């Protein structure tokens, strides 16, 4: 979210009729995941050698 | 961004669902439901007349 | 909402904060007054029945 | 018959927003921290010099 714009020249008679401001809502930033793997495919005859 | 905030203008919002879900599907089973099971232990069974 | 009570008090605090901005941008300015009483200000009462 | 159900099979999927809200509005205010109120009953104010 953010407050109003760059602010000045606010000077308003004792009655203006207040003109529905504009006030504006937040603002939604999202994301998705990603996924890393490694594999390892080893014999069994390796895994005994030195 | 206007100043009066209206339901249109929101952006987080919850949209609370019902929390369940409603299956409706027959699972009576009649015929399954009666005529006890047996076990038996080869693939293949028979029985005399 | 996720992160908010209610859509009128939070967008009063963004207000009662926006007004804090607008007053110390307005005091810094270079804006003179606004003598609406046309030569009357050397005066405690008010201006001619005009 | 898939292996597994993916994600964008998911007829539910929650939002799992955020609980909180990020700002980045200054509100330094370094003038008006050093001046000091001082209350009044009339709307024009004066003093001599």
């Amino acid at each position: 979210d953010a407050l109003a714009s760059v602010d000045g020249n606010n000077a308003h008679v004792e009655g203006s009729r207040a003109e529905d401001g504009e006030m504006k809502p937040t603002v939604i930033k999202s994301n998705v995941t990603q996924i890393l793997r490694k594999v390892v495919r080893v014999s069994d005859t390796a895994n005994t050698t030195a | 961004n206007p100043t009066l905030f209206v339901s249109y203008d929101q952006n987080g919002k919850k949209l609370s669902f019902a929390n369940w879900i409603s299956v409706l599907s027959p699972q009576d089973t009649p015929f399954v439901s009666m005529t006890g099971k047996e076990s038996i232990n080869q693939t293949i069974f028979s029985w005399q007349t | 909402n996720y992160g908010r009570g209610r859509e009128l008090m939070y967008q009063l605090e963004k207000k009662g904060k926006e007004i804090k901005r607008d007053l110390e941008k307005i005091l810094l300015s270079g804006q003179a007054r606004t003598d609406v009483l046309a030569d009357q200000y050397l005066t405690n009462s008010a201006a001619d029945p005009a």
